[PDB]
């Protein structure tokens, strides 16, 4: 019969107020024969109706992939509430239930440090600004950079790496022109995390 | 020196529910659909009080009974409202706050920890414009002083600041209530 | 019939003279019935015999997993020579040939910078020494730390991250006691890479 | 001031093949099985000359024809032989080298680039113990000077240093040959 997978929101999204976090409920192959799917969604076992149905997609298998999307409130996801997707369909005898939620673990506060370029780099015409972020748990986090109220988008951010105490660290590198660094401009490393006061903090870096 | 304060509905973040008298505020679970005006905080559960301060001594109280997080203080009227930012005395904010149930902090940069043997249930906020000062009192502990900002300068208008906090842990749904004085 | 997969050496190994790089030829399930495997190995089409055969392993499938291991010379791998594993077996009609080699791409020289701990960290009782390493290609690299000729093993290293120019960068964090940092001790970040003179470099970090 | 030098087979890394006269060296493709004595470089294709220098002027030449990498120089007899390390004038090494076909460098720390319009086929190394000096000459270009270290101090014995280089690119299998002088 039809198979079903449930998916969590993308981690940054649960922290960026400008993002919208969604749990996805994927139903794979439903027969061209009996193609209609019912979705029922429960939040901590309580039925909800704001879910968006996507138009079915034809699969090279000659089969139907059907998705329903459910937007979640940030604090709901952070506070560990359970999201259930119940699928119904006739290529199938009994409704299948799947449940998901946020992972367990005592959250820990990210420590943030910005380190200026090494003087050895100041011979190149672009230089690297580093933001070390460490001691954080879970790995769900968002880092970004800004200068003078405008965002700086020329940065890359390593994935979180597990440390010897079971916490995570990562580094973010912002590459800028040496003349911007050298002039005395103020750059800022910005971090969003569940375990920060107001879920957010920032650190400056200047010459 | 007491002052009757009302929460300004144009400042209020859309996830907040103000009361009809405008003397309480709590963080609700739906987003209210309302104007996107300049004056309004778009990324934190924060709210201004209606008053604008230009001079003088001003004093009010807030009740925090049962809460695991909030923020309180005065601020420049000029503070930025759109986006993320730090509550910091270098940046127009003279605030203290509670988070994570039990951690109290003063909004100096970097931030100053506060050790309170008696957790306040009410907090008094006193502003003395010409003295360049903002002080906080633990009304539960006889009025003891919690923390004082000084040499604040003060050029422009100042506004009372409030935020009921985020609801990490699920047991921060009570509101701030301004005390009748 | 029996399946076969060929595997490359682990990347560090091709650069650590103290390591031994091996290409592995894996044969999966060979029948209990007809279990014996012939391996032939060619290096740039030239037959070699130094290969190590491992004892067959019984699979829960009631089947045989047979490996042969071939050690490679470092410079052979680096210089892109092709390593062919030819499998022969009677659960099978014709000998299967597999070939592997090192990946193409013009190598680029790693730039190495050590950055001291942020002064904000010097309130904690352990501090983080950083080695930024950037502009290098391919991603095969080895990083380590040492102090006063003895190795320092309390370090973690992010995986290599692709940059906007197609080169890689990573960072290496060594955690140490604040008293060792404060005293004036000299730490060193070490890098081994194909595109370094003598394939090795090192940079110091002290107070 | 010329000096007949011979390669010291105890210093020699096991991947090197020395000639029977001990006057050539090349990096071969098997590892020779031989003693692991203290005097021997274990992690690089490097080899010492037999001579020990305590004083005096000494001069010799090496032929690098056709090669895409090598290293040449004098060094303290106390340099470390086991493990990885840098060829550096602060560290006991007064060398220059060629790698990546075409890039020439002097082993100062940090390193110094060299621009040679005429690529040497032979290189002369000159040592002046009391003057505290080691210089290098591009014999192909009339003996022009390539690079000179000065104020080297010099307390102890010094040994001639050689390395035929690594064979990145596959076209560095030629050997260094000490010239007959
Ligand atoms: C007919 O042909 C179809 C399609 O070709 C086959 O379809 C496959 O069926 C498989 C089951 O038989 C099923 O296997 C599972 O795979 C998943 C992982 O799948 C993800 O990655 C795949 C690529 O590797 C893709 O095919 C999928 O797209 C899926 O990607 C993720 O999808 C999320 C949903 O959109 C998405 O999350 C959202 O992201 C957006 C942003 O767009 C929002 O932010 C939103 O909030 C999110 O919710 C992710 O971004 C996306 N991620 C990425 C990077 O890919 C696997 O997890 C699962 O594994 C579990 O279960 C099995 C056994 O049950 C076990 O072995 C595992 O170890 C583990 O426990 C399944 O194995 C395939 O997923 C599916 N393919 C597709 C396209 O959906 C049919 O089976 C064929 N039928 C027949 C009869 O042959
Ligand atoms: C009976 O049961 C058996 C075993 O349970 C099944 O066995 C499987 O058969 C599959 C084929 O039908 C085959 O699928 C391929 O998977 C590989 C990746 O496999 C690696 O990872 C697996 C874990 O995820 C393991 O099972 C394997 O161990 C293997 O791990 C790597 O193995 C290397 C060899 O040792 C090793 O390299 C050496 O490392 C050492 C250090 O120890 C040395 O340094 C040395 O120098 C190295 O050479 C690696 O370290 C190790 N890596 C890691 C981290 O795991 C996959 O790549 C391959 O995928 C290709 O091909 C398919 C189709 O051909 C395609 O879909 C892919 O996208 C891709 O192109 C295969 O899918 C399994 O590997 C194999 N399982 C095992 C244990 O070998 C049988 O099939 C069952 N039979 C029946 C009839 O049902
Ligand atoms: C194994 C894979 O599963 C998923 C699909 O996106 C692919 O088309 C393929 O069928
Ligand atoms: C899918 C997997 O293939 C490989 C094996 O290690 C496992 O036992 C399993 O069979």
């Amino acid at each position: 019969g039809p198979s079903v997978f449930l998916f969590p929101p993308k981690p940054k999204d649960t922290l960026m107020i400008s993002r919208t976090p969604e749990v996805t409920c994927v139903v794979v192959d439903v027969s061209h024969e009996d193609p209609e799917v019912k979705f029922n969604w429960y939040v901590d076992g309580v039925e909800v109706h704001n879910a968006k149905t996507k138009p079915r997609e034809e699969q090279y298998n000659s089969t139907y992939r059907v998705v329903s999307v459910l937007t979640v409130l940030h604090q709901d996801w952070l506070n560990g509430k359970e999201y259930k997707c119940k699928v119904s369909n006739k290529a199938l005898p009994a409704p299948i239930e799947k449940t998901i939620s946020k992972a367990k673990g005592q959250p820990r506060e990210p420590q943030v440090y910005t380190l200026p370029p090494s003087r050895d780099e100041l011979t190149k015409n672009q230089v690297s600004l580093t933001c070390l972020v460490k001691g954080f748990y879970p790995s769900d986090i968002a880092v970004e950079w800004e200068s003078n109220g405008q965002p700086e988008n020329n940065y890359k951010t390593t994935p979180p790496v597990l440390d010897s105490d079971g916490s995570f660290f990562l580094y973010s590198k912002l590459t800028v022109d040496k003349s911007r660094w050298q002039q005395g401009n103020v750059f800022s490393c910005s971090v969003m995390h569940e375990a920060l006061h107001n879920h957010y903090t920032q650190k400056s870096l200047s010459l | 020196h007491m002052v009757h304060i009302t929460l300004d509905p144009d400042t209020a973040n859309p996830w907040l529910i103000l009361s009809e008298d405008r003397r309480q505020v709590r963080l609700g679970d739906t987003q209210q659909s309302i104007p996107g005006n300049e004056e309004r905080f778009d990324s934190y559960p924060m709210v201004l009080g209606a008053q604008h301060f230009h001079s003088g001594k001003h004093y009010w109280e807030v009740d925090v009974t049962g809460k695991e997080a909030w923020d309180l203080g005065v601020c420049r009227d000029s503070v930025r409202r759109k986006g993320h930012f730090l509550l910091s005395s270098k940046s127009g904010f003279w605030t203290i706050w509670l988070w994570n149930k039990q951690k109290y902090e003063a909004g100096t940069y970097p931030q100053t920890p506060l050790h309170l043997q008696v957790p306040p249930c009410q907090v008094g906020i006193f502003l003395d414009y010409e003295a360049g000062m903002v002080s906080f009192y633990n009304i539960t502990d006889h009025g003891s002083l919690i923390y004082s900002f000084s040499e604040c300068a003060f050029t422009g208008p100042l506004r009372p600041f409030f935020s009921p906090g985020f609801n990490d842990g699920g047991k921060n749904t009570a509101p701030l209530t301004l005390c009748p004085l």
